[PDB]
């Protein structure tokens, strides 16, 4: 990555390379994986990225899926960036580090005006990653209902966990699918919650529903 | 196991006063929420307050500046003020209860008009 | 986050990455988690810390309820501090709003800008505020327990018992010294018959290292 | 298992001294804390003093300017030593040991009066 | 922590942290969690400190009786050390770190003179611990006997162990507590040390019932 | 080796050895293994490349195979490369490590202009492993075929980690081998992939063939 | 146990339009994919348009300018809409749906002047 | 520890505290745990040597008997240096940090003339920790000997393991030793040790008796 | 060690101390050990050479070995490099001698000196150069099995055998292509009948990367 | 389990070209080497070409000029083209297939004279 | 099953010299230590001389001056000898040696001028 | 198993030379160490020399300007050439080999002099 010391290179780290293997190991594609992705990808290359994508030695459909996101997303980059000052040019192919020197993303990501190259490409295999996540996502949220015995803090907990993968975003909150929460809620909470009424918050119905399952 | 019964309801003038009062059996220390609900025949029902254990009153749009809603928790009793009353105050009033369903009293009827 | 050779940003480091995503896995909302998220975030810009709660991947009701409670404070943020801005002045970045602080409509180098001026605006400080304001009503309601519910047992160590008193009474009340007087009330009636008779005849006044001293038979 | 037996009570002046000793079965090392109680009939059980192990000594406000409590553990002995008596310190006394109940003394009868 | 770079405020690192709260998991209040502590808390500000045991989940009994010691020192700390109107002189509660900020206990660390509030405070903790250590003693040294087939190493090391609990310390008073040591010793050890004579070393006992055990 | 401080010297770090020996013994030589080198041999001088390679204790045919591949490299180093008399040009076992000192290797990579033997080493390392990589892949990709209930996300998986295997980099002349993939499909999901014609991405393969596995 | 019926094929002029519609049995929201190919002898089968659950509409290059595909899973059918008609165009027409494994018998579309 | 950045202090470290505990029980007084210690104690102050000796949670007994030789140490350093430019003077319970503050212990060792007192004070630890590695030795030599089925090569392991702890030395390479090493071996190996002839080397004398057991 | 930001002398590491002592407990005296050995002793002054060779506690044959090892080329160096001193010059501290360079003899101050001169006497290197010489030889007795009982098992792929054979022949020959040839001849000779038929059938001058291919379906 | 056979024998003249195919049983793709030898009676059995898979043909010294191996794995079946036949070239030539043991065929009589 | 004697005791003038012998069963160099002690009605019980096997010898303040005691493991008895006799020195002299739990009967030294 | 037999053996002048020879059964390959000694009537048997398998030979003080100790695999035979021979020399000189144990020789005369 390129680090402060003046911006220097500095090799990646043997902890961020097994940190980022043992990650895809243990957790696979779960939405979590991808903000620890971005955090591990501090002040990466192009070069340094592929490294990390390339450490990764299964989910080779996951991996192949990836380059074609990547691939569509550096051609519609140079759709963005026509072949026409006149100093330097990125390319789609520059910024995934595939036609590109370690030492030509170097020089990008330090000029000032910074053409940050590193940035662009992460933000493309996030890009890729989302899509796999949503790929990977077991259930549909339509199918996430309330167990008869189940604690309703449970229950919100399944619910969100699967409106994070299938939205492929930490927050969906969106107004229709916090409609979706109470309905598919057990029959006594369902009722505890309508008598809530509007707006209340998810702190308030965890707390009505308390008991419940007692 | 438990039940409520709301009292205080009756007829008023325009721009008067009124106070509604629930009863609990058992102690209201562990229901996990209470509130209001009014419906007039042919409206739809209507929130009117709520009161989550350990959290701030939430009170309705059409009702906000007018109303309060108390817990007198040594009677077991929760009350509704009303003030400022308007046509749209006309309906039966309903107290709930939260444990491990809820459950609702039979409701009181509140009638505000200043028609001739 | 950003610390001292002048003051630089610095990537969150691996270790300090995993070292939390392992407490919350092994810990969960225990109220000694909170302590360990403030330390590890030491420094953090805002950036830092959603990259932090981020990679929780489950408890997802908590840090839904985490969501909504910044939402609270970011909007109580902006009422008390609307941002005048226009053109902003010649060394210095915008005033920063409430989804400034949260990070979610700033950049890193905003972020960095406000923690960084010789008159600082510690954004970071003041998102971390909001998240342990958060932080700690999830430890409070998912307490499992009631203090009213902690009863020494035929057998259990006073030691024990006390310790599973205190550590409840830290979770529920979050508030270690606004009530702890008719707390200690109740230590003594909710211990068991063979303690009991101990600290009630250790007479008025005892303190918790003399009562635990006493009550060592027992058990 | 471990039996207390209070003696040195008795019908002394007023501002006299007296000194209460508590035998204990065993060895007197082994409790993790002593102490004194008194009753006078009609008026409540009144604590006296106390040791708890490895800490100073406890004692009453009504007594402590007056009263002494030591342990011998040469003879497992506990002393309360007690001077300038007045009308208030009529009553039987009973020493307590703790260990794992807790265990009591039947008491020793001290009655304090103006002398001759 | 306070470091030399100048003198620098340091945050407190993750390998200490989970070295704390792992010595703490696993030797709970053996004296030797103590000489742990204050090394691992080497440099600390109050801010470190409280972080230290606030990061402690268990023992919540010892970590009350620990908050009562701290606040008997405070308030002597006052009685000997009036202050009057860059902050002023330190109260109780601000080496405490209760009514401080980090920025004041830096100020006074870094000050010349010096106030090394961390340190003061460092030694208010270790003066409730050793009263923890002292509590959770398991065993008297009264009731250290050496077993009827016990080597006489490892009554010793039992021995010494129990009395650096009690004590708190390695060593206090130890001449009358030497007397104790051949007491307790099994009849046919305790002929041989008697023997032994005024003034043997702990080596010399040793060496004189080795084999002896068995 | 050669890092930023000016460039200078560092020994190869305790840490990258055993991360080099551990990927190594874990993972023997899949193909993710190479980037793994690669990045673990961040400006390594020859001297490190070759330690690295020597401290594997097990694999000695690879090793061996590895060694001949070197020495064909850097017989065709000298062949396009002839040296003539701050030491002169550097040959062939110069680059290998082999008759170079590590002062003489420092010289090269910070010369201006650069030698860089190093990094001229390890492509020729890299050059061997992939065949390495080939040798150890235990099934040709004509034999990777869908299984009667296997999911095709598990196919796909087998067939691409095979397919890298045997080629030794993730993507090469894979056209004429996205054909084998559907021929090598199962008869229920095959209908499915021939019937959604020429140009589909895997991601809408892996849509239209869900749920079929089953 | 899985019925798929083409409708809307007939004689058009050139440059005409039609619009070709595939009914499904149970729910056509079940099936993940669904499109069309052609069919004649000589003329081998040529793929129409795709549509795969979630994805964009993906269209031969031969009728890219002219052709719309478009499902309707609220009244259980969807529509393949051509216009601006070529001679080539003549054809058996066939939708395709899968799941486990289907096509229709196929509807018979012809473009003349 | 005194560490160089100029001569500074730099705490210990989480690391070394760690380190050393676990090699004190995993090893307890091993005769190799010593130089272990010594090289754990880099830089160390008496404060720092104190810290490693007291975070040692088990062997008491042998930690008492550490106390008494580093005692007698302080003591003949005192008759040493009695009291009498005149600038300073550590006694020797300065040395070992019973009576000396940081402060003092760092302007000692960094005084131009040093006065080392951590290298001294570490000079007495190993004095007593030779002691204990030798009391705690097991098997006398003269009990080791060669079993019959046993190859010399494991009873030379064996011989100059007990001999490395009653000697508390790595090579006592005695001369009556080396005698020793003979005579206590088998009937079929001696005759081929004692046709060796004398001045033989050990490589000499074990490859001399391979075979005997096969 | 001796390191740069010029060359200062720095602690031995705990990572590396611990590193060398269990690449000891783990392979023992295996080949691949000793470049281990010398990667781990990076910068080595003797005495930190000296604490990594005390630090294993067992195979206390092998370090006999080694120290009897390194007294013969101690005696060498002496022999073939006598120091005279006398008075040593202002610049510049006194020739080493063999027990100097083994640590001896010398203080680590001495070994700093020698070491940092800028015309340097790298004293360090030597000694590791003669304890690599005292271990090679130790790998090498230690040795299990001889080159020549390496034979293919009746079930065994020719990769696992081919390992086993190279693997052999590095630690008991420690020359890597001093006899290559009349063991390339065995290494077809020992393979077992099914691979011999695939080998011979290979004609002359097959690779080892042809033959290991050839034989991938046997076993 | 494979089964090799050669054909393409015959009597050429010398100057004169032939090829030699070898049909293998299953797929020719699944071997890991095929090749040719020939020997003349009375001659040792000598080594004419080898394939081992993933790598470039190897052929004799002695033949290296003339002839040439390939496979052609859509008919299953291993040629070895040969021209420029010498008195060198009599021989029988017999496929090899490698595998798990190792396959041979029974061979194909080649004789090279001076045509008419 | 394990025996100590003493011997050289007798009667001798002050300021003389005499020296003791303690004789063990079995090989003395098993004992782990031994030594000297003294005793008389009145004297209480006082200790004079010790050696713990591998250590040095340890001697009494009233007498360190004026005595030696040894050890030969060869002869397999051991050896104390007084020089410079003082009055309070009459007395029963008691060698020990223990393993497993030893004394001699004692001999009697009587100083006098 | 296995054994050996000297000779060379005689009666030669001082200043003389002798070479004596070992014959060995089986090969002198798996011998791990070989070598000479000797013994004059009424002395102490002295050791000559010595070959341990991979080592360099090995010769006492008495003898190391003059003798030379030798191995020839070829003939699995084992020599030792004597040079310079004194009255020091006259004794029975014994081979030894060591495999399972040490295995031993009869021995040869050597009688060196110069008297009249």
């Amino acid at each position: 990555p390129i680090v402060q010391n003046q911006m220097v290179h500095q090799c990646i780290s043997p902890r961020t390379l097994n940190a980022w293997v043992k990650v895809v190991e243990e957790k696979a594609f779960s939405p979590e994986v991808i903000p620890m992705f971005s955090a591990l990808s501090c002040g990466a290359t192009p070069q340094d990225l592929n490294t990390m994508l390339n450490t990764v030695g299964g989910h080779q459909a996951a991996m192949q899926m990836l380059k074609e996101t990547i691939n569509e997303e550096a051609a519609e980059w140079d759709r963005l960036h026509p072949v026409h000052g006149q100093m330097r040019e990125p390319r789609g192919s520059d910024i995934a580090g595939t036609t590109s020197t370690l030492q030509e993303q170097i020089g990008w990501m330090t000029h000032n005006p910074p053409i940050p190259v590193g940035e662009i490409y992460k933000r493309w295999i996030i890009l890729g990653l989302n899509k796999i996540v949503r790929m990977y996502s077991p259930t549909s949220i339509l199918d996430i209902r309330q167990g008869p015995k189940e604690p309703f803090r449970d229950y919100v907990d399944r619910f969100y966990k699967t409106l994070r993968a299938e939205q492929a975003s930490q927050e969906v909150k969106n107004a229709a699918t916090e409609t979706l929460l109470v309905q598919n809620a057990n029959p006594d909470c369902k009722t505890i919650l309508k008598a809530l009424g509007p707006g209340a918050t998810l702190e308030e119905m965890m707390t009505a529903c308390q008991g419940v399952g007692p | 196991d438990v039940q409520l019964q709301e009292s205080g309801g009756g007829l008023v003038q325009a721009g008067g006063s009124l106070r509604l009062s629930c009863a609990a059996s058992g102690s209201i220390s562990r229901f996990n929420a209470m509130g209001w609900w009014r419906q007039a025949p042919g409206k739809e029902r209507e929130f009117v307050a709520r009161i989550v254990k350990g959290f701030d009153p939430v009170l309705a749009d059409s009702v906000k500046g007018r109303f309060t809603i108390s817990i007198d928790s040594a009677e077991n009793t929760l009350a509704l003020q009303m003030n400022r009353l308007k046509p749209e105050d006309t309906a039966v009033y309903y107290c709930f209860a939260a444990l491990d369903t809820a459950y609702w009293g039979q409701g009181t009827q509140v009638t505000v008009s200043s028609a001739a």
